[PDB]
RNA sequence: GGUUGCGGCCAUAUCUACCAGAAAGCACCGUUUCCCGUCCGAUCAACUGUAGUUAAGCUGGUAAGAGCCUGACCGAGUAGUGUAGUGGGUGACCAUACGCGAAACUCAGGUGCUGCAAUCU
């Protein structure tokens, strides 16, 4: 199995697995979602990320060890209904290789294995929490980072959970009745749709 | 599970076709051959006979087509027609031939083709396409639009062509659409072709329901019984129609009764009005009021 | 308000569907055309099934469409097989409803045992006058809401005339 | 083993000519022209012609 | 194997547009173009025959020729190192007329009445167009605008 | 203003659900001798405008509507990018300088207009 090294940066086009393709291994993060994953939004309100810091490919291989320490490290201090981490990263990309008598005629790769493509400042794992646990998270993820390659950096995020209205923001909207919990995660009530429609879900708005 | 298909995003993604064709109302498919003209011809319009046969009406118009919106040159309606005798059924094979025969008279008038191009006068029904005279002027061309209408081999739609043809429109057409033409034979019955211009047609179910069923030949033709005018005296009446259409076709329009204003001011009493983006807002403040204290 | 909604027979169709394709088939045929008086139409498959036996556009299954008064007087002749009987099924949502008999020999007729014997799918399409709105060529379009012939008001229609029962 | 392709220096190569353009010319040649037309338009300057004689008298 | 067939690569430029399918409007047909009239050329899929090559989409001509159903566009197309003239014989639903000679005509025909006007009046004119110049001075008021004082921010995360 | 005929642009015109429509017109609507077409006068054909009705169509109005459009120092001068450097950076990429500049997003407003001909309390 080639060294990550090879396919690191992100260099030929995004090459998935397709009607060409077609023949590709799996992937080995084939789980993303960890912990309490049912927890409801109010429960962790401290989102803790990890962004990449460059612009390079991930190995499925890394980021389901990435993904088994930091889950491995909280699970072990503070438990598993402590946190939810969700990784934000899904390898699609596949990686050729030119295995072999021909020398470089018909050099063309076969697939070899997947890969995440990775922007600059774009989120990898994302650790959502009580406020409370945020070191014993953190530093789950601080191990998590070497896993992967290049750099990347842990950073407290202020919006709720992964909800994309900031701490602020949300208390604001869940103390009034404009937000309402789903399963997973918060859906708002508009100013917009049909008021019918609007009004059988969000009772506790409206009063 | 249902199905469920009219998501956003059908929407969204949908074509609105034309409006016209969103109002069956039209054939842009057949539109495009009939209305566009060579290119080099350039400016020069390409006449089209609009028929068009509602329920209880015919309507016949020539029109041009232009980007603006198609322009009518002249326009026969059949509720025109008691002016010149003809009362009793506006949506024959006759009265087709009334507004068809009319048209012609109409444009040709407005167009200084009276005397030349006098179309067929006698009228035995025989197929005769308006032939131009030599070191003159020739005869205004108009093509048929049936439309959305089916032709079918003796339909009213040719009565309209025929009029307008006989009435001294050249009008390219053909002879087997026409009623009295064999099927199985390629003929026309001439003899067949003067009853259907002489609602003779007509004055043969007139005559039938004299002496088998008194019932519905009170029922339907309550106009001739009215008038007193019966089966045979027909052909008279669209004869010295035709006559009177020959003589003089020129249009009067009605007496109006009311202003175009006092009209508006009359119907603007029925039709709604909409509301500011406040009045919607005062609604909608008002229904969510109403749900606060539940009841 | 009820004027015009009043709701009445538009066609009652008679299919024998049959799985092969020759005597059988054009018996089946005669015995709607001595049934429903008219010519009736030999409709054709559209793939080959091999396990219910037919091969594509061999043509087997006949139909018939039937509207008017001898429509309403066929319906009468069917619903007395079925005793006046239906169920809360055999009965469209769109309004629409059909019950299927074995054996023609009922509602008249004879056994003939030369022509043979065959079930007839009775299927009966109720819809309001304006229905020509949507089949009319010239400025089509959908009818609406409140004359959509439905289940509920069809049952209640079945029920008032030909004294006729729901079941379950 | 030898290369290929390429459109290297080949602008260049262009620009040393100018890129000169069609020139174009009042009375393009009418072959090509619909024939109908063209037809006409010989009787047309037949007439012309014989007018611009009748008007020099 | 390579190829380079009549419609290669046109995957979009042919693709008819978005929520535009179907039957053509009808101005289309109806637009007359004289010999000399200046068009641009798009394809219509749709239409299939007297369809323009591939190259000459975008491409802009002039007409030298109408018939039937069709004119004919000379279009210059470079071509090595000197414009060949190319004949065209398309359909008039690939074509559309030039925007750009309208906008010119209109403004020959301004031309002349600033002309006409001005001479009538006392001859001065200035009626070239002219390229939008630099801004002449002017004095800017602080009453009812007193000047926000911007400072560049702080670093936040997002 | 309403309606009809033919239209132009082709959703500001579509769709969903619920209400209203005087006049005329439209329509549904009655009939099968004829031309005509079907398995079936349903469709199409013809005949009547008579027996009936606005139920449907059609039109208009309502909806914190879906859609559609339009706009905004709403997001974003972001993303991207043309040119410049003996700028940074192991590199990956990035920062600047002169330039051009999106899309989602957010809010606001709108929801057919219009041509010719004819007709209508």
């Amino acid at each position: 199995r080639r060294p990550a090294r090879c396919y690191r940066y992100q260099k030929n086009k995004p090459y998935p697995k397709s009607r060409y393709n077609r023949a590709v291994p799996d992937s080995k993060i084939r789980i993303y979602d960890l912990g309490k994953k049912k927890a409801t939004v109010d429960e962790f309100p401290l989102c803790v990320h990890l962004v990449s810091n460059e612009l390079e490919q991930l190995s499925s291989e890394a980021l389901e060890a990435a993904r088994i320490t930091a889950n491995k490290y909280i699970t072990k201090m503070t438990g598993r209904d402590s946190f939810h981490l969700r990784v934000r990263v899904h390898p699609f990309h596949v990686l050729r290789i030119n295995k072999m008598q021909q020398g470089m005629r018909g050099a063309w790769g076969k697939p070899h294995g997947l890969a995440a493509r990775v922007a600059i400042g774009q989120v990898i794992f994302s650790v959502r929490t009580k406020d409370n646990n945020k070191d014993t998270v953190i530093e789950g993820l601080r191990r998590a980072r070497y896993k992967f390659p290049g750099q990347q950096k842990i950073i407290i995020s202020k919006k709720w959970g992964f909800t994309s209205l900031n701490r602020e923001e949300y208390v604001k909207k869940r103390d009034a009745g404009e937000i309402k919990d789903d399963g997973a995660f918060v859906k708002f009530l508009s100013k917009k749709g049909s008021l019918e429609e609007n009004i059988r879900e969000f009772p506790e708005y409206f009063a | 599970f249902i199905k469920d298909i009219k998501t956003s995003a059908y929407h969204s993604r949908y074509q609105t076709p034309f409006r016209r064709r969103r109002e069956g109302k039209t054939d842009y498919y057949a539109r495009k051959r009939l209305v566009a003209q060579h290119k080099a011809k350039y400016n020069t319009p390409k006449y089209r006979l609009v028929v068009r046969f509602t329920n209880k009406d015919i309507i016949t118009q020539i029109v041009s087509s232009t980007i603006t919106g198609d322009i009518v040159l002249a326009a026969a309606y059949s509720h025109e027609l008691p002016r010149y005798g003809i009362t009793h059924g506006l949506t024959n094979w006759s009265a087709a031939y009334a507004t068809g025969l009319l048209l012609a008279r109409r444009t040709l008038q407005k167009l200084g083709l009276d005397e030349t191009y006098p179309g067929v006068e006698e009228v035995e029904g025989e197929y005769e396409l308006t032939e131009a005279v030599e070191d003159g002027p020739r005869p205004f061309k108009v093509y048929l639009d049936v439309g959305l209408q089916r032709t079918t081999t003796g339909a009213r739609i040719f009565g309209a062509l025929k009029g307008a043809s006989d009435g001294g429109l050249y009008v390219p057409h053909s002879e087997n659409r026409f009623p009295g033409w064999d099927f199985e034979a390629e003929e026309l019955d001439a003899d067949l072709l003067r009853t259907y211009i002489f609602g003779g047609h007509v004055s043969q179910y007139m005559e039938e329901l004299a002496d088998d069923d008194e019932e519905r030949y009170r029922e339907l033709f309550k106009g001739y019984l009215a008038d007193d005018i019966d089966a045979d005296a027909v052909e008279d009446i669209y004869a010295d129609a035709h006559a009177a259409i020959r003589e003089d076709p020129a249009f009067k329009p009605t007496e109006k009764k009311f202003t175009k204003e006092q009209y508006a001011a009359e119907s603007k009493k029925y039709r709604q009005v909409k509301l500011t983006r406040e009045e919607r807002k005062a609604r909608v403040a008002a229904k969510i009021s109403a749900l606060a204290p539940q009841e | 308000q009820n004027p015009m909604r009043e709701l009445k027979i538009e066609k009652l169709v008679l299919n024998i569907s049959v799985g092969e394709s020759g005597d059988r088939l054009t018996r089946a045929s005669k015995v709607l055309e001595q049934l429903s008086g008219q010519t009736p139409v030999q409709s054709k498959a559209r793939y080959t099934v091999r396990t219910f036996g037919i091969r594509r556009n061999e043509k087997i299954a006949v139909h018939v469409t039937v509207r008017g008064p001898k429509a309403e007087e066929i319906l009468e002749r069917g619903l007395k097989v079925k005793e006046y009987q239906l169920r809360n099924r055999n009965f469209s949502a769109t309004g629409n409803f059909g019950f299927g008999i074995q054996e023609h020999i009922d509602l008249g007729i004879k056994y003939d045992p030369g022509i043979g014997i065959y079930g007839m799918d009775f299927y009966i399409v109720m819809g309001r006058p304006g229905a020509r709105v949507t089949r009319r060529k010239r400025c089509q379009s959908k009818i609406g809401n409140s004359h959509k012939t439905s289940k509920e008001d069809t049952i209640a229609w079945f029920k008032q005339r030909y004294d006729a029962e729901v079941l379950d | 083993k030898s290369k290929n392709h390429t459109a290297h220096n080949q602008t260049k190569k262009a620009h040393r000519n100018g890129i000169k353009k069609p020139k174009t010319y009042k009375y393009p040649s009418l072959k090509g022209v619909d024939a109908k037309f063209r037809r006409n338009h010989r009787f047309a300057l037949h007439g012309t012609a014989k007018a611009l004689a009748a008007k020099r008298a | 194997g390579k190829s380079h067939g009549y419609r290669s690569r046109t995957r979009y430029m042919f693709q008819r547009d978005f929520r535009k399918h179907g039957a053509i409007a009808l101005s289309t047909y109806m637009k007359v173009y004289k010999v000399g009239d200046i068009v641009d050329i798009k394809a219509n899929g749709s239409i299939h025959k007297g369809m323009p090559h591939k190259f000459y989409q975008g491409k802009t001509g002039v007409v030298y020729n109408v018939t039937k159903s069709s004119v004919g566009i000379i279009i210059n197309k470079m071509v090595g190192n000197r414009y060949l003239e190319k004949r065209l014989n398309l359909r008039v639903e690939h074509i559309k007329h030039s925007k750009c000679r309208q906008e010119f005509l209109e403004r020959v025909k301004s031309n002349a009445a600033k002309k006409a006007e001005a001479k009538a009046q006392g001859v001065a004119v200035q009626l070239k167009r002219q390229p939008a110049q630099p801004k002449e001075s002017r004095v800017v008021s602080t009453e009812g605008n007193v000047p926000q004082t911007l400072a560049p921010v702080p670093y936040e995360t997002f």
